[PDB]
């Protein structure tokens, strides 16, 4: 009874890669998707220079070794939250990828907000949604800037509510408030599609693992 | 016994001559009187039922999601368009 | 939040110029809250009635709770000197039994 | 396993060198009226106009030829601490690529 | 009751502190996960500042040794009349073959750049590649 619930929820945190997310991606796979391509040097944010491999004739290049380490952490974190039945909200204001991101969230079983973000959505949720609205446990920012080249309002508002944020940060983005930044290209369709696939496979694996873990421990109780 | 008979019976048993008919006695089905847009949108565990719950217009954007997906398939896959005449877009 | 206490720090009665009264009335209230156990916060509430300014400030401050580190639960960990705009504060760590020898607002 | 540094050195984009007045092959992925959105393998796509000659030939999936000018159109304006980008590349559509 | 102060500390530190004070009675579900697999950097607010005086960034210009050869090839012959295909991961352009042959000759021990530049053109001519020395 109590032991089984402790096993379901406490065992996953004793392994470095309980969900084996390392296999999903590779430096070679990320390089195929053009995830190492950044904006011109003029568009560079000062807090992104740690992650930039260098400047190839005006175009910042993103070190794909730091991306692999950071992406490993972000995918692992996104899996444990999904394993514990937490709510995950995908957020982006890029309109080219609005339908892809809504389709991904629906496939995962999670939520997407790719539309105009209303002020107070998270800091004033009770008024907007109802008295007992449950807020997201994790917000994944496939794009961290809005269409006026400013930080998406939900980056600051998710910190105000103490919600962790897994965000894709490009050379012009500000990663300081992103809990799990993933340095990489956000503009190319091939880069966004790879990230959407990883978050969907990762979330689906963790949800399946939870079902299997519950069946095994549950079966032991009669047996 | 039907909705029509109910309204007629209430008019006999509670004769009112108020000019505005919204102010007259009524024994209607709760669906008619009560605002329809007041239904629970999440379960006991607090997880919303629709993936677009956090947009605030889950039904408007769910419809705009479907029509945008149809448009993409027609554009990718590839006559007179006046199949219907004397019609208007809904207000 | 029965474990939290609220204290007032400033109450301003300021008048502006709106057509409602020609010269409108306004009450700006600065309050602070704390549980006496390391968690405290402050907020400003403004309203036309003083009682409303108290409620607005009091409930706003509960959403901005700092946690203050106390050495052994009775004093700061080290001397602190700072300038916030044109106001200089200079705090000093002291032994037990010294008490609070500070500006009346700092004691509160 | 090849390292990222090796991948970058031998990458087609690294071989291109400067992208001004270079020739590249692109693919049309999106068409809106007479505007063609062409992916030439870079970070940003370009947007060209359907040529008057053989307009019907330029359909989605059609591979074309281009003359790159910039990979990203960006410029700093007075009173700005960062460059203003339109998230688009500059190229001149030359015509369809012969399938051969 | 919470700490909507996103300019001091981090979501984890603010959640750790609220529990120590006694305001937050139940751990969030994401808390234990962060404790075991934290990010490389702590997510704390920092105000972006500009550089002044003689401070400069630390970004290495990416220039390989082939670029010296490639620059000469573009100046002498321009871009190869064949169009680059940046969708093929193993594409070999006319310029990339020039740099492969130029390297091979340099391995033999030729030390004169002029010798390596005119000899490579002859070798590619035998291969049949059409190199036009377009000054225009
Ligand atoms: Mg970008």
């Amino acid at each position: 009874g109590d032991d089984f619930q402790s096993r379901i929820l406490d065992t996953p945190l004793q392994h470095s890669d309980f969900f084996n997310v390392k296999e999903l991606f590779s430096v070679k796979s990320l390089f195929e998707a053009r995830v190492h391509l950044g904006h011109k040097a003029g568009c560079r944010h000062r807090f992104m220079e740690p992650y930039i491999f260098g400047n190839r004739l005006g175009q910042d290049i993103i070190d794909l070794d730091q991306t692999a380490l950071n992406l490993q952490l972000a995918l692992n974190f996104t899996a444990h939250v999904a394993y514990r039945k937490g709510i995950i909200l995908f957020v982006s204001r890029n309109r080219q990828f609005s339908h892809l991101i809504e389709t991904t969230a629906q496939a995962c079983g999670e939520y997407a907000h790719t539309r105009y973000f209303k002020g107070g959505l998270l800091t004033n949720a009770q008024l907007l949604f109802g008295p007992s609205v449950r807020l997201p446990d994790l917000i994944i920012f496939l794009h961290t800037l809005n269409n006026v080249f400013e930080p998406h309002v939900a980056v600051r508002d998710a910190a105000k509510m103490n919600i962790p944020t897994v965000g894709i940060v490009d050379t012009n983005c500000n990663p300081c408030l992103i809990t799990y930044p993933i340095p990489g290209n956000d503009d190319s369709p091939q880069a966004i599609q790879l990230f959407c696939k990883l978050f969907r496979t990762t979330i689906n694996r963790a949800k399946e693992k939870r079902r299997q873990m519950e069946a095994l421990h549950r079966l032991q109780s009669p047996k | 016994f039907a909705e029509e008979d109910i309204d007629r019976a209430i008019a006999y048993l509670f004769p009112s001559g108020l000019f505005e008919k919204r102010a007259r006695p009524m024994m209607k089905h709760p669906e008619h009187i009560f605002p329809k847009q007041r239904a629970t949108q999440w379960g006991e565990d607090g997880r919303p039922f629709h993936f677009l719950f956090y947009t605030g217009k889950q039904s408007y954007y769910s419809l705009m999601h479907d029509v945008y997906g149809k448009v993409m398939q027609l554009e990718k896959h590839r006559a007179e368009s006046r199949d219907l005449i004397g019609s208007r877009w809904l207000i | 939040y029965e474990d939290f206490d609220t204290r007032i720090l400033e109450v301003r009665n300021v008048f502006n110029m709106t057509a409602k009264e020609g010269r409108k009335k306004s009450v700006r209230v600065l309050v602070a809250v704390g549980n006496g156990n390391g968690a405290a916060g402050f907020a400003i509430g403004k309203a036309a009635d003083r009682g409303d300014a108290f409620r607005k400030a009091k409930n706003r401050a509960i959403h901005y709770l700092h946690y203050i580190e106390r050495y052994e639960g009775h004093t700061i960990f080290h001397d602190i000197s700072l300038r916030f705009k044109r106001t200089q504060i200079r705090m000093k760590k002291q032994p037990r039994g010294y008490g609070l020898r500070c500006h009346r607002a700092i004691i509160t | 396993v090849e390292s990222f540094a090796s991948m970058l050195r031998h990458s087609p984009l690294t071989q291109l060198g400067p992208a001004k007045d270079k020739l590249v092959i692109g693919r049309i992925f999106h068409i809106v009226e007479d505007d063609l959105y062409i992916d030439f393998g870079g970070k940003f796509h370009c947007v060209c106009k359907r040529p008057d000659v053989d307009g019907e030939k330029y359909q989605r999936g059609t591979r074309v030829r281009l003359r790159l000018l910039d990979l990203e159109l960006t410029s700093r304006f007075l009173g700005g601490t960062t460059d203003t980008t339109i998230l688009e590349a500059d190229a001149v559509l030359l015509g369809l690529q012969e399938i051969r | 009751a919470g700490s909507r102060l996103e300019t001091v500390g981090s979501v984890f530190s603010r959640t750790r502190d609220l529990m120590r004070a006694g305001v937050l009675k139940e751990k969030p579900l994401w808390y234990d996960i962060y404790k075991a697999f934290p990010p490389l950097r702590e997510p704390v607010f920092r105000r972006p500042r500009l550089r002044y005086g003689k401070a400069k960034a630390d970004i290495q210009d990416i220039f390989y040794q082939e670029d010296q050869i490639r620059a000469k090839f573009f100046a002498t012959y321009g871009s190869g009349q064949k169009a680059f295909d940046l969708f093929n991961p193993n594409f070999k352009s006319t310029c990339q073959r020039f740099v492969e042959k130029y390297t091979e000759l340099q391995n033999l021990g030729e030390t004169d750049e002029e010798k390596l530049f005119v000899e490579t053109g002859k070798a590619l001519l035998a291969e049949g590649i059409i190199l036009r020395r377009v000054r225009e």
